[PDB]
Parts: structure tokens; C-alpha cells; sequence
């Protein structure tokens, strides 16, 4: 008996003979570790493209709706403020006197409360190497 | 994992529903 680490083969197998194999054996390929890289997020990984053309419907249809109880009682300067309020509002603002659209505006600005969540809380994970 | 259009849906008709019951009241508030 040779007993070790022999490789039951085809060759050796015709002039001796072996016993029921214990232990499986191949052939593998050993490369040393790569440095992973992070593609440049697309929008930092959102909600899919239809988001972003989604909101410009909405915002776009939500000013004239402004505009138009503005008069009864400056559309240029109406969507300056609408708008920005969305991104962590610090920007000069100019807020009109109209009753009814300061009771509406407020209900657009709790929207913008809980967009953040949206690109909160989920994009912290999500930003590191990947790919492998 | 992907917000995507789905899975945010309640949050649309709180947008239109403003749209809807703020005209009703600003009839009133014109007659006020
Ligand atoms: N030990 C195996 C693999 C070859 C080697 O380790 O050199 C054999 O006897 O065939």
C-alpha cells in the first residue's frame, strides 16, 4: 500500500489498483483579491427613471393651479418658492398674502417632509463597491 | 432595492385631494 495524497488518474489505474476514493480532487485557479469599484449612481439609486419625469408633472400642473387663485384673491417668481422648498429649503424666498394659497402651500410643504425618506434611510447602504 | 412608482402610492392622492377640496373652499371663502 502507498497511502497519502495520490490522485486516482487513468494511467496509474492500468498497472495498480485503488480503493473507493474518500476525498474529492480537481483542478482550481487561485488569484489574489481586486479592488472593487462603485459605478457612478444614477441619481444615487431613486426610484427609477419615472420618478424624475413624474415629478415635473405634478409640480408643473400644481403652479398654475397657483396662478390661478392668485389673481381672484407673478408666475415667473411662483415657481421659485414651489419648487425649492423640496431641497432643505434655504434659498431667498417670497411668500404671496393670499389666503387661500397659504393654507394650499402648506399641504405641498409636508410633501416635501416626507420626500426625504425616500432619499434618506435607503441611500446610505447602497453607495459602497459593488459588483465584486 | 428600488423605491420604483409603485409602493408610493398613498402619498399621490393626498396632492390631488388638496387640489379637489381646496377649490370647494375657496367659494366659501369668496362669499366670506
Ligand atoms: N498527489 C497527487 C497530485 C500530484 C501531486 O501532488 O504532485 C498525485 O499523486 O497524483
Amino acid at each position: 500500500m502507498a497511502i497519502g495524497s495520490l490522485t486516482i488518474n487513468e494511467e496509474r489505474s492500468e498497472i495498480v489498483d485503488f480503493s473507493v476514493p474518500f476525498v474529492e480532487t480537481g483542478i482550481s485557479v487561485m488569484v489574489a483579491r481586486s479592488n472593487g469599484t462603485v459605478s457612478p449612481s444614477a441619481f444615487l439609486e431613486p426610484y427609477s427613471p419615472a420618478v424624475w419625469v413624474m415629478m415635473f408633472v405634478m409640480c408643473l400642473t400644481v403652479v398654475a393651479v397657483t396662478v390661478f387663485i392668485f389673481e381672484y384673491l407673478t408666475i415667473g417668481k411662483s415657481i421659485w418658492l414651489l419648487w425649492a422648498l423640496v431641497f432643505n429649503n434655504s434659498v431667498p424666498v417670497e411668500n404671496p398674502r393670499g389666503t387661500t394659497s397659504k393654507i394650499m402651500v402648506l399641504v405641498w410643504a409636508f410633501f416635501a417632509v416626507i420626500f426625504l425618506a425616500s432619499y434618506t434611510a435607503n441611500l446610505a447602504a447602497f453607495m459602497i463597491q459593488e459588483e465584486y | 432595492a428600488t423605491l420604483t412608482f409603485e409602493n408610493m402610492a398613498g402619498v399621490f392622492m393626498l396632492v390631488a385631494g388638496g387640489i379637489v377640496a381646496g377649490i370647494f373652499l375657496i367659494f366659501i371663502e369668496i362669499a366670506y
